[PDB]
RNA sequence: GAGACCACCCGGCGCGGCGCUCCUGUACGGCGCAGAGCCCUGCGAUCGCCUGAGGGACGCGCCUGCAGAGCGCGG
RNA sequence: GAAUGGACCAACGAGGAUCCCACUGUCCCGAGCCGCGCCUCCGCGAGCCUCCAGCCUCGGGAACGGGCGAGGGCCGGCCAGC
RNA sequence: GACCGCAGCAGGACUCCGGGGUCAGCAGCCUCUAGCGCGGGAGCGAACGCGGCUCAGGGAAGUCGGCAAGCCGGCUCCGUA
RNA sequence: GCAGAGGCCCCGGGGGCGAAGGCGGCGCGCAGGCCCCGCCGGACCGGCCUCUGGUGCAGAUCUCGGCAGCAGUAGCCGCUACUCCGCGCCCCGGAGGACUGAGGGGGAGACGGGUUCCGCGGCGCCUGCAUCUGGCCGCGGGUGACUCGGGCCUAAGCGGCGG
RNA sequence: GAGGCCCGCCGCGGUGCUGACGCGCAGAUCGCUCGUCGGAGCCGGGCAUGGGGGCGAAAGACUCAUCGAACCGCCUGGUAG
RNA sequence: GGACGCCCUGCGGCCGCUCAAAAGACCUGAACCCGGCCGGCCGCCGGCCCGCCGGCCCCGUCUCGAAACACGGACCGAGGAG
């Protein structure tokens, strides 16, 4: 059972990508701002935060992150525009979508963004070289995009 | 420059590959072996280290000819020593 | 291959222990031909390998074409 | 080590040939599970003859 | 596209540097396709493939400075940065008198 | 005019021109019977004139040119 | 206090003192200006520490409390400094 | 540029050949040949650091102490207790 | 309460009509603890009596393994440096602008490493950002001597000798 | 043209800054500033000297990140009021 | 040891398939820790409909005496001593 999002007949395209080499606090903030847009939006959206047009909301893992004047709507001063972050997330939601238009026949309006789970993956362990004969780590930290396109919320 | 600069000023190779025991354990300047013992006839074996001997010993090996000779005398080898003694 | 043609020379690889004049009796006695000169390196893998120049009057092309190379 | 000595030569000679993968086919007649040499050395990390 | 290879063939061909080695832009085709010294010495022919000259440093400003400096033109006490016992040594001139 | 980031203050901005004013100190080049002298009409560090010149500007005044006020996002 | 060496200083000395001429932001008394870090972004990403919890005043207490008694302050969440 | 120090460790490794100009110079400073663009980039131009400059008038009054910086300097010729 | 041993479990104890184990929820017991239910799981497991012990853990700057917050934080500040265009990656080609500056960031050897060299293909790792790059990875190759060096001879030295 | 002469490059040392760094570029590095630089000089290879022993222009210094007695195994799971 | 089809510039995703089961690089899969969605405003103990009143210092340990500005202790699992 990989897949948190439950469906019970909810009629939803999900896609999902495991281990993806991104850093899990960017993307995770990325799949927030995005829960609840059109689909449509949500590409739009994402387009602009690669552009560095539109500021990608740090309401979680904030500490260190710079206020924008871009962010002074969503609530949060904080934000930051991650790019490698919005490449997966569009990537996993073309899937979804396509999944969902061809499985359930839905125009791809009424498709929504409803469930984002995100959850940190293993990841590779190069070691770092230190002072006074120390070595250190490099730890990644991968994490597991599951993104559903769904009818209404 | 106790350290670092120290360990950059070696290039040189002070132990060398056994004859006897195919170690990096023989001295090029003094001619002998650290594990081996070579050039000494007799192997150097000290019951100080359990762990050494039993890193180098019979058994350690085929055992080739040993092998061979035990397994005749639970079998014919035996036969043929009693036919020795007695005339031949 | 290009040897044969323009070195009149075939390589192959012979034991390590075998001397220059070993192998020039061994190719002269194995292929019926007559050798001019022998070079050996011992390839970086421990394998002799030797250029064995044929004497002029023999060609190497025909030589290596009774051996299949 | 330009001036190296046969004898030298000969069982550094060894490492260089005996540094290899398992061959496909061997992990496949065997079923091995673990296709990873584990006594394949590296000249940049690996000191032989140390 | 790398030219490395053939850059390296190029050098010892041509004789020089491979800093003066020089490439037509235009037929980085037929060099990609070249792989050897004898198909880099037909590209030679066509110049495609050609060096530059040793662009040495001029030496007009010096050999003028040289000739002034023989009508005693920059030669002065500022001038001198070293003792005249070096510019002209006491024991040469004995020797030669 | 404000500033680490933000916020603040202001907005069809700005770009690059033109005048004004200012900074430095008389631009390249051409001209001379300048020029110590040397030597052939050649050479010459320099000096005077065209020149308080020219070059530069982030301050001002103006448009004379291109432009410049998101059905972008939210309510 | 006299080869447990005494006295003695030419010449030396990254040796230890004192003063003068010179010189200077050492200072009066600080000011402006470069580069590079910092800061913000993009991509990477540790270490160390860690009973818990992290506002004060006084009192009592292993006599010097974040916690205990009595007051007096305090949305919560962060940044740059310190 | 691969050795040795746990590293693609401003660490340490012995030789050989050594152009031009300014110079007393194999010094410093630029260059020919030859190599080559190094554990990444963008912005802003805060504090503070880290290196570097300058500072009116005074000048060591600063400090445990002139620490640090500044002065001086090449060559020729006088003049030297 | 644990883990084994000897017995018993009135037609011969409980189990694929679901064992042990795990997760939540009752119930009983002063409590140590037990029991049952639901779900997962997938083959073993007990109650009583007698016996045995390597038999119960909040600590020991405990051992080993996992991993959190700090924290998208500290940092990636040596070697003057890149730019445009090509299809363009930091690779490559042209064009610029630099740099190491002949006690070289040059060209070579002794040593030490031991194939790293080369060509072709690729990136899964590694290249502490990236990569289409590479000293990385796969494959296939590469070191030719009468004159150069070893060998040779002796040096400091070291062995060997009736004993 | 003499000198365990002087200045000074490389080298060889390491004085200050009490500089940088100090989870370091680095279990000793880096920057200037230095001491020396024909000598009692420096450097590479071979060799010899071995642990209460060596070696020491002496500092209980040095003997492979250990030294007022190395390192590895063992006695040893030494003993502790 | 993964039928097919759907797409995707492609990666990969999606369905499903095989099998009793995905058991899918592997039996069970606890604690710590973390992400979604939902639900609250919250340490413990007692009374109550349940967020209000009342009471509560951080253990272990030496110690005459510890909440101590004494010491050990980030967290969790397994091992750990008559």
């Amino acid at each position: 059972v990989k897949y948190a999002f439950k469906s019970d007949n909810l009629l939803v395209g999900k896609s999902r990508r495991d281990g993806v080499k991104a850093s899990f606090k960017n993307t995770y903030s990325t799949c927030r701002a995005i829960k609840g847009m059109g689909v449509k939006r949500a590409f739009a959206y994402l387009d602009n935060v690669l552009n560095h047009k539109e500021i990608v909301p740090f309401f979680k893992f904030y500490k260190g992150v710079g206020r924008h004047s871009q962010a002074r709507g969503s609530g949060t001063d904080k934000g930051r525009w991650p790019e490698k972050s919005v490449v997966v997330v569009k990537d996993i939601l073309k899937q979804a979508v396509s999944n969902a238009k061809h499985a359930h026949k839905k125009e791809e309006d009424e498709l929504y963004v409803i469930s984002y789970c995100v959850n940190r993956a293993r990841g590779r362990r190069r070691r770092t070289f230190r002072a006074h004969g120390r070595i250190s780590k490099y730890e990644s930290q991968p994490c597991h995009v599951e993104l559903i396109v769904g009818p209404k919320p | 420059s106790k350290g670092t600069a120290s360990f950059g000023k070696r290039h040189t190779r002070i132990h060398g590959s056994c004859r006897r025991c195919g170690k990096h354990s023989f001295h090029l300047q003094k001619h002998e072996c650290a594990s081996c013992g070579y050039p000494s006839a007799k192997m150097r074996r000290y019951n100080w280290s359990y762990k050494s001997l039993r890193r180098r010993t019979q058994g350690t090996g085929s055992m080739s000819h040993m092998r061979k000779v035990y397994r005749a005398y639970n079998s014919g080898t035996l036969k043929a020593n009693a036919r020795k003694y007695l005339a031949k | 291959t290009t040897q044969i043609e323009k070195n009149n020379t075939i390589v192959f690889i012979v034991d390590r222990r075998a001397s220059k004049p070993e192998i020039r009796k061994a190719f002269e006695t194995v292929f019926e031909t007559k050798v001019a000169r022998v070079n050996t390196l011992i390839t970086p893998l421990g394998l002799k390998k030797a250029f064995i120049r044929l004497a002029p009057d023999v060609q190497a092309m025909d030589v290596a074409s009774k051996m299949g190379l | 080590t330009a001036n190296k000595t046969l004898s030298r030569k000969l069982r550094l000679a060894k490492k260089t040939k005996t540094n290899k993968n398992i061959p496909r086919w061997v992990i496949a007649k065997d079923h091995l599970k673990k296709t990873w040499n584990y006594k394949r050395h590296h000249w940049r990390r690996s000191h032989l003859k140390l | 596209a790398n030219l490395r290879l053939q850059k390296r063939l190029a050098a010892d061909v041509l004789k020089c540097g491979k800093r003066r080695v020089r490439f037509n832009p235009a037929h980085e085709k037929y060099i990609e396709q070249a792989s050897s010294r004898e198909a880099i010495r037909s590209l030679i022919e066509s110049k495609i493939i050609a060096k530059l000259d040793i662009k040495g440093s001029s030496r007009g400003r010096i050999r003028a400075r040289h000739a002034a400096k023989r009508l005693g033109r920059h030669s002065g006490h500022g001038k001198r940065r070293g003792t005249r016992e070096a510019r002209m040594p006491s024991k040469t001139l004995w020797i030669q008198r």
